[PDB]
Order: structure tokens, then sequence, then C-alpha cells
């Protein structure tokens, strides 16, 4: 008569590894690593994100003509933006600070449009003529929509002196440029006075820009460039222009809404008609797991992300046969 | 294994055993089976459950990357920023990794622990009532039956 101390065994092929020794059967193990994704770009909570296609944030922001998709933008959870939109400065040049404004829009929900300065207030100069070949619509010369081409009216350009004052309760992101012409000839054709600037005041942003005039390689057509600027306008503030020529003045600025919490994401992906918690450049996850190796880039509520190709956890014994 | 029960002097582990993870095989008159033991098993289970519980939760405030752009006259900085957030997520995956392979070893030399320690449990009530096989089993001199296996695993066994 006997009676045997002994332990469980089974049919397992789950295997673990330890510093000693790799791939030990056991009984019983865990996965915590969740491997798979569902390649969409879903909305985050019910909230579909703002998904660019082939627009740039510049594109956007400025008014491309071929970007009038984005006109109004409604809330966003997330931002997705192509690696190299072919839809941004259509007619060349320079946008000052780009890097800080993606970042600032990385920390907002929302952008709301606003009028500040119609176009018909323009009464002693030319608020039509400012077009060009480089931004195309409907097949005709045109222009980004959000600001305005300025151009002489009846063989002068008085000088400008605009103020606006920000009375919403949001702070205001305005936008507005200075045009660089090829060479004196067009600073004539198009603003007479031959010496001239751009210089903007608030309480804190102080600037005088004047036109950098010089010929450069044709770019969408063009060897004149544009140079835009932008800044932040605080409740209860104002913002003063002055200029004597070569101003591409602000007709609409955004209202900005902190809900914040918000990502510029780089994809190529469009929206796959789907929600989820948590949301990757390459797809969507949805899972229980403590880490993920989707990528490391993830917005929402999230499993922590590592390089690992495996990660699982002995529970169960050895497993001897 | 560092106690050398399993896979050791309990040369295997029994299939027939589906209760549990640690128990016993008795046989006598009446017959014979496979009981697993309760008590040592669920400490068992909670140990590791803990344990599972333990590692996840100190896993949560590991680093999290955030995209930034920088321009062609930028390169330094995008590097810096880079290379931090690349570090940190090789920091990281080195502590999930390190943090399993080592508890998995624990965990492995945990199960060996109980059941060494069960089977001291059981020699030490069978004091001198019992022959010791060497094998995990125990031979008991003057018959003993199904009412005498069960006290045993009564963990009541005493001829008290
Ligand atoms: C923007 O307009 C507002 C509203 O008119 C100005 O603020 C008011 O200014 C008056 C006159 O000094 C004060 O008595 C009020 O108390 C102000 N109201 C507020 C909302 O503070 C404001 O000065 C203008 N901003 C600038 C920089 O000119
Ligand atoms: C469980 O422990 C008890 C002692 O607490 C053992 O003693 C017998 O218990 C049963 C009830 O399960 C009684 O009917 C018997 O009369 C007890 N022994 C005698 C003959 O006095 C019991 O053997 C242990 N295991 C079981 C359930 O048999
Ligand atoms: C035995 O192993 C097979 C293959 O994993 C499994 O499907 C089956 O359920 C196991 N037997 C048991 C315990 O049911
Ligand atoms: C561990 O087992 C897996 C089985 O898929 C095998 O691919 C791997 O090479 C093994 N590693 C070792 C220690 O050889
Ligand atoms: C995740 O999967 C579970 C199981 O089907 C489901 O209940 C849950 O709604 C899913 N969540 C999302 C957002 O996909």
């Amino acid at each position: 008569d006997q009676i045997c101390i002994g332990y469980h065994a089974n049919n397992s092929t789950e295997q673990v590894d330890t510093i000693m020794e790799k791939n030990v059967t056991v009984t019983h193990a865990q996965d915590i690593l969740e491997k798979t994704h569902n390649g969409k770009l879903c909305d985050l909570n019910g909230v579909k994100p703002l998904i660019l296609r082939d627009c740039s944030v510049a594109g956007w922001l400025l008014g491309n003509p071929m970007c009038d998709e984005f006109l109004n933008v409604p809330e966003w959870s997330y931002i997705v933006e192509k690696d190299n939109p072919v839809n941004g400065l259509c007619y060349p040049e320079n946008f000052n600070d780009y890097e800080e404004l993606k970042h600032l829009l990385s920390s907002t929900n929302h952008f709301e449009k606003i009028r500040i300065i119609p176009r018909s207030s323009w009464s002693n100069h030319d608020a039509s003529s400012g077009v060009s070949s480089a931004c195309p619509y409907n097949g005709r010369s045109s222009f980004f929509r959000n600001v305005v081409w300025l151009i002489k009216k009846n063989n002068a350009y008085p000088t400008i002196k605009r103020s606006y004052n920000n009375t919403n309760q949001e702070d205001l992101l305005i936008l507005w440029g200075i045009h660089h012409p090829n060479d004196a000839a067009e600073q004539t054709k198009l603003y007479q006075n031959p010496t001239t600037y751009v210089s903007v005041g608030t309480s804190t942003l102080n600037q005088r820009s004047v036109p950098e005039i010089a010929t450069r390689p044709k770019v969408n057509g063009q060897s004149g460039r544009m140079e835009f600027f932008w800044t932040i306008l605080k409740p209860n503030d104002a913002i003063n222009f002055e200029s004597n020529g070569n101003f591409i003045a602000p007709e609409y600025a955004y209202k900005i809404v902190k809900k914040g919490g918000s990502a510029i994401m780089k994809s190529g992906l469009e929206y796959g008609n789907c929600n989820t918690k948590c949301q990757t450049p390459m797809g969507a996850i949805n899972s229980s797991m403590p880490f993920h190796n989707i990528h490391p880039l993830t917005i929402g509520e999230c499993p922590k992300y590592v390089k690992s190709g495996r990660l699982v956890l002995a529970t169960g014994l050895r497993n001897v046969p | 294994g560092l106690f050398g029960a399993i896979a050791g002097f309990i040369e295997g582990g029994w299939q027939g055993m589906v209760d549990g993870w640690y128990g016993y095989h008795h046989s006598n008159e009446q017959g014979s089976g496979y009981a697993a033991d309760k008590e040592s098993t669920q400490k068992a289970i909670d140990g590791t459950t803990n344990k599972v519980n333990s590692i996840i939760d100190k896993m949560n405030t590991q680093f999290e990357a955030v995209g930034k752009e920088f321009n062609n006259l930028e390169r330094r900085i995008e590097n810096l920023n880079k290379k931090m957030e690349d570090g940190f997520l090789d920091v990281w995956t080195y502590n999930a990794e390190l943090l399993v392979l080592m508890e998995n070893e624990r965990t492995l030399d945990f199960h060996d622990s109980n059941v060494k320690n069960l089977y001291d449990k059981v020699r030490l009530q069978l004091r001198d009532n019992a022959k010791e096989l060497g094998n995990g089993c125990f031979e008991f001199y003057h018959k003993c039956d199904n009412e005498c296996m069960e006290s045993v695993k009564n963990g009541t066994y005493d001829y008290p």
C-alpha cells in the first residue's frame, strides 16, 4: 500500500525562457504581448480624426484652392498628414516657424475659422487681381483663400493701417505674409511704390518685414516667393498692420479650442470607418495585453510599447512527460 | 530544479491529475487514484496571480513617445530627440524582457519548492509508519485504506 506526492502534467506545448535555459515547456503560460492591429485609422472614442489626405497643414490653414475639403473642419481627435502631401504652398515660398505651429496644433482639438477682415473692406486697394497660375482653381488663376494678395489700385498703393481686436474668449491664430518679387519692374507693376514693408505689432509682437526683390528658379512656374507668418492674439489684445506694399493680408483667422490632447500622426492610410480606444499610424489596437509591439507613436489608452517579438510569462510548472 | 523535486527525485508529472498542480496518488486494497492538494495548489495560484499583476502594474509608467517635426537646419536637435525616444524604448524593452526572464526562473523554482515542501510535510507525518521509496512515494508497513489515505491528505493523520 502506497501514497505518493506528485505534480501536474498536460499536453501543453507552450514555452517560456529563463536566464539558464530557453524554451522550457510549461503546463500553463500567459502571453502578455499584443502583436496585432486592424490596419485602419479609426475614430478615437467616437471622435473622428482630421485626415488631411493630399493637403499639408499649411495648405489647409492658408487655404490652398486644392484643399477646399478643409475650409471649415469640425472638432477632431487626432490629425493625420502624409509624409509628403502634394498640396501645400501652391505659390512657392516659406512658412516661418512652421514646425512650432504644427506642434501647437498637436495640443488642440479644434480651430474654428472666423472672418476678421472682410475682403470687401479694401476700398483703396485691388482685392481681386491677386491671383496666380501657381494656385489654379476650376481652370483659372486663384490663390490661398484665407489671405488676400493686395494689388495697387488706380496706379497707387496708399499706406495700409489696420487694426483688429480679439473680442473672443479664445486665443486667435492669425496668418499673413509678404511677397518677394523677382525684380524691381515687378515691384512697380504690382505695388507702385518701390520701397515697402509690412509691420506688425501686438502687446508682445514687434515685427517689420521688407521684400527681398530677387530672381530665383521657377517652382510651380513662379520665380517669386511668398513668406508667411503667424502669431497668437490673446483675448482682448489687438494686432496692428501697416504696409505700403507686398502685404498678403489676413481675411480669416482661427479661434483655438484647447480641449487639448491631440497628435499629428504621419500615415498614408485614409479613414477606416471604425472606432477604437487606441490608435497607431499603422492601425488600431483593441486589447487587454499590457504590452504591444505595433508602433511607438500611439494615441489614446494603450498597452506599453516595447520592441519585443515575444513576451510570455510562465504561470504553471515545467511540463514533464 | 533548484529544490530537486520536479524533474528530480520525482522524475515525471502526472497527466492523470487534472484537479491541480500538486497532489497525491494512493494505492491500497480498495483501489487507487489521483487527488490534487487544493491547499498548496490554491496557495500557488494566489502567488502567481499577484506576481503577474505586480509585473503589469510596475510597467505602467514606461516612456511614451511624442511626434515632433524638425526642419533641414534642425538636424542636431532632431537626432537628439530621436536618440532620446529610442533610448527610453530600449530601456523599457530591456526592463520588460529581463523582468520576465528573471521571474520565469523564480516561478519554476517556486513550483519546485511547493512540491518539495508538500513531500516533506507528508514525510514528517508518516514518521515511522511508512517506508520512503525515494521516488516521491511512501509504502506503508501495515496496510492502509481509503479512510487511512484520506487521513494523510486530511492533514489530520496522527496516531493520536
Ligand atoms: C480691445 O478692446 C477691448 C474692449 O473695448 C479693450 O478693453 C476694454 O478697454 C476699456 C477702455 O480702456 C476698459 O475700460 C475695459 O475694462 C476693457 N475691457 C476689457 C475686456 O478688459 C481693449 O483695451 C482692447 N485691446 C487693445 C490692446 O487695444
Ligand atoms: C478527515 O479527517 C477526519 C478527522 O477530523 C477523519 O476521521 C473520520 O472522519 C469521518 C468523517 O469524514 C468520520 O465519519 C469517521 O468516524 C472519522 N474516523 C473515525 C473512524 O473515527 C477522516 O478519516 C478524514 N478523511 C475522511 C473524510 O475520511
Ligand atoms: C490535449 O492537447 C490538445 C492539443 O493542444 C488539446 O486540443 C486537447 O484539449 C488536450 N486534451 C485535453 C486536456 O482536453
Ligand atoms: C526555441 O524554440 C523555437 C520553436 O519555435 C525555435 O524557433 C527557437 O530557435 C528555439 N530556440 C533555441 C534555444 O534553439
Ligand atoms: C474590443 O473587443 C471586445 C471583444 O469583442 C469588444 O467587446 C470591444 O467592443 C472591442 N473594442 C473596440 C473599441 O474595438
